[PDB]
RNA sequence: AGACGGACCAGAGCGAAAGCAUUUGCCAAGAAUGUUUUCAUUAAUCAAGAACGAAAGUCGGAGGUUCGAAGACGAUCAGAUACCGUCGUAGUUCCGACCAUAAACGAUGCCGACUGGCGAUGCGGCGGCGUUAUUCCCAUGACCCGCCGGGCAGCUUCCGGGAAACCAAAGUCUUUGGGUUCCGGGGGGAGUAUGGUUGCAAAGCUGAAACUUAAAGGAAUUGACGGAAGGGCACCACCAGGA
RNA sequence: UCAAAGUUUGAGCUC
């Protein structure tokens, strides 16, 4: 992978990560 | 190079050029010995005597040799202080 | 490691320039890295106006020209084969060729 | 057997005439021949091969081994050389490089630390040398103290003679060849160290060629 | 393709080198020359050592080469040279001189000169070369 | 030399000089090369102060004498301004000469065949003669030079300001030169010139050549 | 701003030194530095130099001789007891035997030697060799 | 109707930096120069704090010519949801609101000193035969030959340095200290997590650990390869043809 | 005045 979808993957993951805490919210 | 009682230690004294006042060494293949022929001042011959000038590698690459020799001579009344 | 002193271009003291449109594609070039020929040359011009010269009615009437000037982007012109590959001691010799062609 | 020699220098040697090789260096002349030295100091001169190294480049033919010897020549007194050579065959290689040392052999100037009763012992001043990466500064040292060193430079520094010295070392000491092109650097530039005591102004004595024009061109053309 | 070695070559320059006078440009004769003096075993040698002989005699006798220091050619460079002309070129009646060379002439001691003529200055300013 | 009028120059010779145009020196000016120039031309040339270049002529004597033994004297040329010139030195002098092509590694490489090992060196032009001072570095050699100014003093211990461009103040400064190495020992007497013409030492163009054997036929 | 006049003087002359040139001009005229050449000019390291006054801060020449490996200088001026005067002299310097280090003191300017004889510590200025 | 002001356009200029080019007018400023102009230490660098800051993105209007993310279809192709094509949305334009990120590269922090040349150039200033317009002189304009300050760059060398590539600076270093900020200490894990703060959102900023692992990289040499170019050869290559 | 050209036993290379 290059850091292209490094970084752009990880803003995926991070869109990700935030709704799954807004439920356990 | 000796101590109190006197003795000369090192096996050989070496050169140094007269120009920069500079030691030169044991590996400097661009140093030199000019022996300048003396003048009988009325005859125009050869005394016997000759006159060196010694010169160190260094300035010779650089490349101010020859005027340091130009001053040498007019300071020693060789060439015309009118020049 | 640098491969050239100036990259390619001529940007020293100045900062950003306008970029072009290639002819043959369509490449953004800035112009001051873009390759610049200024070619006037005759709407007919060797092999055709011995031809043309015997189309026109008058005896030797002087034929108007067609004053371009060219840009090509860079692998366009090695493709068209107006620059070739030099060495690395000869890239400094920046002086281009006398007048003979 | 017998060096019938050529050259002027090789010329005046053998007619038994010129006493040291230190006169030579007075004058800075090219040692050329091997067979003056051999003639000078043949007996105490002692050898040390430092070390074999197979470098080898990559052909299609897998790669050409050659060997690249070095070697520590030197009388304990003064004088020391060091020659280099790469060959593909040792004895040829090993006599090349010994005669390349020979040609090479340069004196160590040595004086006195401290107190100046008696015979100079250590080096004189903090002198530094490299070549390359290498840094090596060698230190003054009282008598008695021996030579705190590495195995490599203690080892040459005796072979010249130099029983106490304090030394220091930088960088890639890995690359040899440059420790010791360093370290000879460092040794040579002692006797090329402006101290007050060449504040006197050089007698300059007679060159040898002055001297003996009639006789070289007397003996060959 | 009739090509010469390094042993033909270095053979024939030899050959016209030491003994210039006894070859020539015919073959056939001249190959009774180089068989005698030189003793080449093969005839195939003889002969090819002979014709490039042949055809650089001819070379020389055309004219002088370049690269050789041939000994007629030591004695024609002691004879031109001690070729001397009737006058030399320096000795003038009259030398022209520059203004310059006229002032700082008259303050050095040499003064006044008899055959000195301080020429017309050089007008018209053009003398570097175009830019560009 | 100094504060000797027997020595000084002549007002014949002061015409040769002016004659070739030695006083005439190149375009281009070395900041090295001040002290020979007197002054500017119009049309921009500098003209150098013959005196001095007999100064320097009177040095070259002392030296010349100065090395006893003549045969270790070495005169380079490569092109052919300098190349009769040099002849004539050796044969007038004693030398021993090098007439073109000088072989790089004879002072160096001793198995090389032409190996010579001499004590002082005569160069007409450094550009040209490169490789000698590149060999002069690794041998103790003093040098004299002839040199323009635009010559650059690289390595050269004695150059000698003349118009080296040109043919006639060329072949001229070898002339006086080969005098002064005479007069100044036991040979001559000033009271007569010498014999040999300078256009002796000169160099012919092949059009003068053909246009020589011309005129014999 | 310029900070210090020594300093960029000292250095001026050790790029001179280097090159052999001959005589050296140096622009700002400081008490200091002149008392700094009159200590080694006594003790015979140097020629004659003469300052050149005007309503202003001097300027200096130099006539250089060749004997003069180095002369540096320690910025901050530190203070030195007598306890440290080996260790500086030791790691500072060439050797035992020669070499100076010059530091002013309340009695005065003068070499370390002396300060030795007259038992007076102080603060460091610098050194040459 | 709205973009755009070609060619003139340079190894040229100015700007703190991005960058800045249709005509004319108004407003104020400034580097640099000449100066026997006034004051007489008023200065340099800086955590905290602040102004500006290309393109895309966002919110409102205004405007909507071209191109053109997205998207559709038509073509090649084993597949192409791409490279080719026809259309074509947001955007691209202006005003007003946010934002502070680029290889934002000279990948080179600011002041201050010293040590080689060489020619060219831009500005201000000075000096100097003569040409050439004002025409009828002066004093100006265009040439011309120089000197001075700093300025964008160039070439140059055994200055010396540097692992080398290279640099009159990347110099004045074991002969190590002119002044002062920022910042790095094996690779990965990871600019992630957790916390804090800003923002409408996009995201920015500060910024860990576990665990794994003995190597990761730079410059330069010789090969080998090249759907990169230049040279040269061969009927087991081609060309011309034949079984 | 540019459509394309992918792979290669696990069964042993080397100072
Ligand atoms: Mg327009
Ligand atoms: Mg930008
Ligand atoms: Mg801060
Ligand atoms: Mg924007
Ligand atoms: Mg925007
Ligand atoms: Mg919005
Ligand atoms: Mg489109
Ligand atoms: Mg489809
Ligand atoms: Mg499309
Ligand atoms: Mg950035
Ligand atoms: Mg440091
Ligand atoms: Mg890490
Ligand atoms: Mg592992
Ligand atoms: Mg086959
Ligand atoms: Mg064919
Ligand atoms: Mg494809
Ligand atoms: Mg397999
Ligand atoms: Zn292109």
């Amino acid at each position: 992978m290059r850091a292209k979808w490094r970084k752009k993957r990880m803003r995926r993951l991070k869109r990700k990560r935030r709704k799954m805490r807004q439920r356990s919210k | 190079m000796q101590n109190d009682a006197g003795e000369f230690v090192d096996l050989y004294v070496p050169r140094k050029c007269s120009a920069s006042n500079r030691i030169i060494g044991a590996k400097d293949h661009a140093s030199i010995q000019m022996n300048v022929a003396e003048v009988d001042k009325v005859t125009g011959r050869f005394n016997g005597q000759f006159k060196t000038y010694a010169i160190c590698g260094a300035i010779r690459r650089m490349g101010e040799s020859d005027d340091s020799i130009l001053r040498l001579a007019k300071a020693d009344g060789i060439v015309s202080k009118n020049f | 490691t640098k491969k050239r002193r100036n990259n390619g271009r001529a940007k020293k003291g100045r900062g950003h320039v306008q970029p072009i449109r290639c002819t043959n594609c369509a490449r953004c070039v800035p112009k001051d890295k873009a390759i610049k020929k200024f070619v006037i040359r005759n709407i007919v011009e060797a092999a055709a106006v011995r031809d043309i010269s015997e189309a026109s009615v008058f005896d030797a009437y002087v034929l108007p020209k067609l004053y371009v000037k060219l840009h090509y982007c860079v692998s366009c012109a090695i493709h068209s084969k107006v620059v070739r590959n030099r060495s690395r001691e000869a890239r400094k010799d920046r002086t281009p060729p006398p007048r003979f062609r | 057997k017998e060096w019938l020699p050529v050259t002027k220098l090789g010329r005046l040697v053998k007619d038994m005439k010129i006493k040291s090789l230190e006169e030579i260096y007075l004058f800075s002349l090219p040692i050329k021949e091997s067979e003056i030295i051999d003639f000078f100091l043949g007996a105490s001169l002692k050898d040390e091969v430092l070390k074999i190294m197979p470098v080898q480049k990559q052909t299609r033919a897998g790669q050409r081994t050659r060997f690249k010897a070095f070697v520590a020549i030197g009388d304990y007194n003064g004088h020391v050389g060091l020659g280099v050579k790469c060959s593909k065959e040792v004895a040829t290689a090993i006599r090349g490089a010994i005669i390349l040392a020979k040609l090479s052999i340069v004196p160590v100037r040595r004086g006195y630390w401290g107190n100046k009763i008696g015979k100079p012992h250590t080096v004189p001043c903090k002198v530094t040398g490299r070549c390359g990466s290498v840094l090596v500064r060698l230190i003054p040292a009282p008598r008695g103290t021996g030579i705190v060193s590495a195995p490599v430079p203690k080892k040459l520094l005796m072979m010249a003679g130099i029983d106490d010295c304090y030394t220091s070392a930088r960088g890639c000491t890995a690359t040899l060849g440059n420790f010791a092109k360093a370290t000879f650097d460092a040794i040579s530039k002692t006797y090329s160290y402006l101290t007050p005591d060449l504040w006197k102004e050089t007698v300059f004595t007679k060159s040898p060629y002055q001297e003996f024009t009639d006789h070289l061109v007397k003996t060959h053309t | 393709g009739r090509v010469r070695t390094k042993t033909v070559k270095k053979a024939a320059r030899v050959i016209i080198e030491k003994y210039y006078t006894r070859l020539g440009n015919d073959f056939h004769t001249n190959k009774r020359v180089c068989e005698e003096i030189a003793i080449i075993p093969s005839k195939k040698l003889r002969n090819k050592i002979a014709g490039y002989v042949t055809h650089l005699m001819k070379r020389i006798q055309r004219g002088p080469v370049r690269g050789i220091s041939i000994k007629l050619q030591e004695e024609e460079r002691e004879r031109r040279d001690n070729y001397v002309p009737e006058v030399s070129a320096l000795d003038q009646e009259i030398i022209e001189v520059d203004p310059d060379t006229k002032e700082m002439l008259k303050l050095l001691d040499f003064g006044s000169l008899s055959n000195l003529q301080v020429t017309q200055p050089t007008v018209g300013m053009n003398f570097k070369t175009p830019r560009g | 030399s100094g504060a000797l009028d027997v020595l000084q120059m002549k007002e014949e010779d002061v015409l040769k000089f002016l004659a070739a145009g030695t006083h005439l020196g190149g375009t281009n000016l070395d900041f090295q090369m001040e002290q020979y120039i007197y002054k500017r031309k119009s049309d921009g040339i500098y003209i150098i102060n013959l005196k001095r270049t007999w100064e320097k002529l009177l040095l070259a004597a002392r030296a010349i004498v100065a090395i006893e033994n003549p045969a270790d004297v070495s005169v380079i040329s490569s092109r052919n301004t300098g190349q009769r010139a040099v002849l004539k030195f050796a044969a007038a002098t004693g030398a021993t000469p090098i007439a073109g092509r000088f072989t790089p590694g004879t002072f160096t490489n001793q198995i090389q065949t032409a190996f010579r090992e001499p004590r002082l060196l005569v160069v007409t032009d450094p550009r040209a003669d490169h490789q000698p001072l590149t060999e002069a570095s690794y041998v103790n050699l003093p040098t004299i030079a002839l040199c323009n100014t635009d010559s650059p003093l690289r390595y050269v211990d004695i150059a000698i300001p003349c118009n080296n461009k040109g043919a006639h103040s060329v072949g001229l400064m070898w002339w006086m030169l080969a005098r002064e190495v005479l007069r100044m020992r036991g040979t001559i007497s000033r009271e007569h010139p010498w014999e040999v013409m300078p256009d002796l030492y000169f160099y012919r163009d092949p059009e003068e050549i053909e246009k020589e054997e011309q005129a014999a036929a | 701003v310029r900070m210090n006049v020594l300093a960029d003087a000292l250095k001026s002359i050790n790029n001179a030194e280097k090159r052999g040139k001959r005589q050296v001009l140096i622009r700002p005229c400081s008490k200091v530095i002149v008392r700094f050449l009159t200590v080694m000019m006594k003790h015979g390291y140097i020629g004659e130099f003469e300052i050149i006054d005007d309503h202003r801060a001097g300027k200096i020449v130099v006539n250089l001789t060749g004997r003069l490996n180095k002369c540096g200088v320690i910025s901050p001026r530190f203070d030195v007891q007598l306890k440290d005067l080996e260790k500086w002299q030791n790691n500072l310097l060439p050797s035992r035997q020669f070499g100076f280090i010059v530091l002013t003191t309340s009695a005065g300017i003068m070499d370390h030697e002396e300060a030795r004889r007259k038992h007076t510590g102080g603060k460091i200025l610098g050194f040459f060799f």
